[PDB]
């Protein structure tokens, strides 16, 4: 209620500290849990040596980064990553092989994987921007046909969500546990298993109040989408040879 | 964030809660599950016969899901004016509701009057279900594979039409999953088929070849309830609803 | 000291629930009671039934909006309103009857009336707009006819006021008390009491600062005033077709 | 938000209290009804008869209010120096920073010295006062109505000018309201008019025709205190003031 | 967190009153102290009257005020003061005497000087305006003749100093105890000793970031020094007629 | 304001402390004033005689200051090759970031080989320091005040070179001030000029003119630590270096 500015600015920074990587916060997440958190199941389906790595699969890395601006209707997406696949493919995306990130080299020799989520999506918007988005997360999108009539502010509201004002600037957290049908999702072509690997839904990011501002107003601005595997366990030690590389979409 | 409030700016005072109708009727519509447990409409048809059937064919077959099947609205000579009119039922709009449910169901099968022959049915959860068409009820026109046949040892009942015309049984979860589907299912993989419904449903005569004259044309009705130990596990918001005194009338 | 905004905007919202009426305030009010809180006066002068209507005559209800702008000089009123007949007289400006409206309908059908009054100043100002108004409220204005050099803000500061400013948007709450030389206020024409009818005085609202800004800014902005009549007591019922409409003014 | 302090910049220290004046000069100017308790001229007045009185017609006839009369600055010719100079005293001067009173008066009349007759002086809580206009020392010069003539109901009170020549007097508070008005007041309706002065004293002589001529041109002067249990009760501001030493000087 | 803005506008002023002078503060101040506090020598080479004047020294009075434009590059000094030289050349840049401020009148009559100091530098700039000062103190700047190679906010930011952003608009209090190799500083002529009288060093306020703003924003700012002269000790009481008037730089 | 941490950004662990290189070395290397006490060159030159001598007179002369003197470089023909290719030495580059001093310091000179001749050295803590020129070693040519002479009552000490050529001395701190100046020192006062060195120090042979001749062109070097109870008071920070490796080769 007493503001006094100095050479630092007054704030509060928020911290993330996961596997050497820190993320910094100036406002509080608006967090949203779809699902109560998972249990380990190494017991009942695996005999193989059942480890993570969470020196380096528990760490922080940019999956998406997309430009706002304020060309953009009512409900449009922005965003549609369907994140286990989607971070292959932002690695696949920037022109190399997957063995070069060290969060994903045990995707790369294991076959199995079962573990929850931790999604970041960072606004970088001005104080005099006025707009607002979704953060939905939906379990398993491709199995269902009817779901391009879902694709909508309207609906994704009805199930739990995060959002992000560009006025505050503010973050959506989002802590997504493992649920699927099958215990674990295959990092590879696997038997009776050849479309949809490694596919556990869509988180996609739509616009409800799209961007308004004056006349000179800035006119854009960047969102950031950065992913954490923290309870993660891999099965099924394999060569590397048989892995092949992501559907692009 | 979506449960949130900010401000309630309260400008009413406390209402007497009757506990979902308790106090007034006696009975509370809290549980949900308790609504599901009546039973509903899975579907209708006509029997037909193409083909000279043996004893061991099946007369017609359907797969066993809760949410429903793909809704037949008939032909547009002769619609169906259950499915036609007063679209679909409560337990699949309760269940695209949600994205998974594991448990049993209870299916209630209403057959003809005036026949008397002996009536089989064979519980298969064997037949994995590729895309949502042909999720309906197939009638078995030709027996090429083992699909036709009444086979040995699947979970059978035999139904004395001559005691009863109905039958009342249990289909139980048998698929080796953590859940299943809740949704009209899009068919990616050939392991996602084998998680859509429970089983395979197939019902077939004993009847001969004279017989099956006196059955074509005849109508079978099947009804659903939910069972018991049947959880739905994940919310999802509803889809675009269409509302049904809207629909145009048959004017003359 | 540590700033968070969220999608709530980082507020805290004060609330007056006066029967099944609400009113929000950002802000915090700056509060002027003139007089000490008066007491009932049934006993003295009345035997009729005597009885406050608390469930439908302390609730809120507009009787004045105004639009202050930057073309208003230093020392200019612009609002005067006489609070006992300006409820009725804004009533009868919307061009109807007085018993369409739940806070006065006992005026309707009594005769004379005593209780107190909130009253309630809210301005809808931008941040960026820099101006400042007083609230000041006047026993019985009518009765000194040196009250046309008296309305200027030099001598209204003298006397207890409440001040708005333009800037931060604040509000003025008036707690005022019965306070006359009559211990009731007759609603109608009554014997010896022709004119000046339900006449308590001038709440006048003038400007000290006048509304300044950059040469884009915002030229208006709104001022919305509400009443409440919370230790009313009303007695003498009579007749509703004794009463007669308020003078225009 | 009147008599509030943001931030007070203190570059002082601890000043002496001296208690308002108790310790140079023995007493406290803080009461400030200790000094309205001192008399002020609330008039004065030549007398002058144009019409044969009787015994009983009054003299001269004046509202009783303690916020000073309608200041009689006199004729253009002959001006009342006193008001016309140094324009008002200090009883209406604080009386105009308030709004409202309730209490006692006291008035000292001071007669002329030559004249020997007995006078009466009645007091009449019955008379509205009507404007703020004719507010001031009326000179009664017709008897119509029952004003000119010595009542007998009234408080009234007869001083001997053989022994001494002024009356010293204390008029009551007996208006039926909580208040009265303390400003210059303006007549909206006919209530309000009972609820300014606190009555209305009329002064009259006993003197007959031929004694009458040697009262014509004589001075009257009417002082009076505040009395006690004189409470002025809501704060109003003041007006606008003007400067005494700025008044023209009668140049030559 | 929860900002409420009234007439008095929201702040907490923190207040320096020192001998009837009253200094305002809306941020917190950024301090730098160089050296630990000095003791009183009075004991080693004085016999005269020693006295301090704390009713009158230990008073605040401008020494500089300066405007600091967006016409200036990154490394470029503003002001440069030798402190105790410039109180005087302060007072007689306003063309009069020193015997007219009751601050330097023991510096007419005395001969020698020891105390400690005390300094407010204060910006007046806009919220929206960007940039940064430092304010370095540096002891005996005459007494090193390659300084004209360290005058710059490399070599200053190494040795502590205060910080100003003009964005913050925060204010920079300065504690300097009196370190010099002669334990006095004589105010006039005095034998052996014939320039650089009374000069203890250097306050030089260069900028870091140059100001920034828009295409129309307001241009310049302004900066105004205080001083205090708290634990003071004068000795040699002399003549006034012997001291003479500062170099004038 | 300068060691402030608004937000520590910490993604390391803990390291192990060495304490300094005792854990490896057995020795910490934390205590600045033990790598100050180690011995650097203050200086060298080579004797020249221009004039006759006497015994009295001294053969050279130079302050006494620990901030090491003015960097001689030497001719452009013979450059001194220690001061022009690694240009200066630890204690000078320590002493560039403080302002302040106060305490003692040691020197060691070092005299050639052949000569045999008995050396007196004299500290004179009387010789003030007039501007940064002309504080460097400087050869004696001409005697004309008390500069040339060996004086009385002056801190003396006769190296015996026929025993050993090396001279181990301590020069104490002798001026009537708190500190003196460890920069560059600029000449403005009087007084200030005598509080820069510690004193003077005059080193002079006791040969005749025969034997002077064989001490012509050669070597004397100087070298100096820190003392003990040297402190240093005030951090200024360092001024702009230069690289030793970017110095240009010596091309052929």
């Amino acid at each position: 209620d007493n503001p006094n500015p100095g050479p630092d600015g007054e704030g509060e920074v928020e911290l993330e500290k996961d596997s050497n990587v820190v993320l910094t916060t100036q406002r509080d997440p608006s967090t949203s849990i779809p699902a109560p958190v998972s249990v380990k199941w190494s017991r009942w389906t695996s005999n193989d040596v059942v480890d993570d790595y969470a020196t380096i699969t528990s760490r922080w890395y940019q999956i998406a980064e997309f430009v706002w601006s304020k060309d953009d209707p009512f409900d449009k997406e922005l965003a549609r990553l369907i994140l286990p696949r989607a971070l292959l493919s932002s690695i696949e995306a920037n022109s190399d092989a997957i063995c070069d990130v060290p969060n994903t080299i045990p995707f790369k020799v294991h076959a199995y994987w079962r573990g929850d989520m931790e999604v970041r999506v960072q606004i970088n918007s001005n104080k005099f921007q006025v707009g607002q988005l979704q953060a939905t997360w939906y379990y398993s999108d491709h199995e269902n046909l009817n779901i391009s009539s879902k694709r909508s502010v309207y609906g994704f509201s009805q199930m739990d969500h995060a959002l992000i004002s560009a006025s505050a600037s503010n973050e959506a957290k989002l802590v997504i546990p493992f649920k699927h049908v099958y215990p674990f999702l295959p990092t590879r072509i696997v038997p009776d298993w050849t479309t949809g690997i490694l596919d556990m839904g869509a988180l996609n990011i739509r616009v409800i109040a799209p961007l308004r501002m004056s006349a000179t107003g800035p006119t854009t601005c960047n969102v950031v989408v950065f992913i954490k595997l923290n309870n993660s366990e891999f099965t099924g030690t394999s060569s590397g040879k048989f892995y092949a590389s992501q559907i692009r979409a | 964030e979506e449960s949130r409030n900010t401000t309630v700016l309260d400008t009413t005072t406390t209402l007497q809660s009757s506990g979902f109708g308790r106090a007034f009727f006696g009975e509370a519509f809290n549980d949900l599950k308790t609504l599901m447990r009546r039973y509903q409409l899975y579907g209708q048809l006509l029997l037909s016969v193409t083909t000279d059937k043996d004893i061991d064919h099946c007369m017609f077959t359907f797969p066993c899901l809760p949410q429903g099947l793909a809704l037949d609205i008939g032909s547009a000579g002769s619609p169906h004016e259950i499915f036609n009119r007063c679209r679909d039922g409560i337990i699949p709009l309760i269940a695209s509701g949600y994205r998974f449910y594991r448990g049993d169901l209870r299916y209630k099968i209403v057959f003809p009057s005036n026949v008397n022959s002996n009536i089989w049915v064979q519980h298969r959860p064997d037949r994995r279900l590729e895309g949502w068409s042909a999720a309906k009820i197939v009638n078995c026109d030709a027996v090429s594979t083992g699909q036709g046949v009444y086979n040995h040892g699947y979970a059978s009942h035999i139904q004395i039409t001559r005691v009863n015309n109905v039958i009342e049984l249990e289909v139980p979860f048998y698929n080796a999953t953590c859940y299943n589907y809740l949704q009209a299912f899009n068919a990616s993989s050939a392991a996602s088929s084998y998680a859509v419904s429970l089983g395979e449903i197939s019902v077939g005569f004993q009847a001969t070849s004279d017989d099956i004259a006196s059955i074509v044309n005849k109508p079978v009705t099947i009804y659903y309830s939910i069972g018991d130990g049947m959880q739905f596990s994940q919310w999802v918001g509803y889809q675009p609803m269409m509302i049904l005194d809207q629909l145009p009338a048959p004017v003359v």
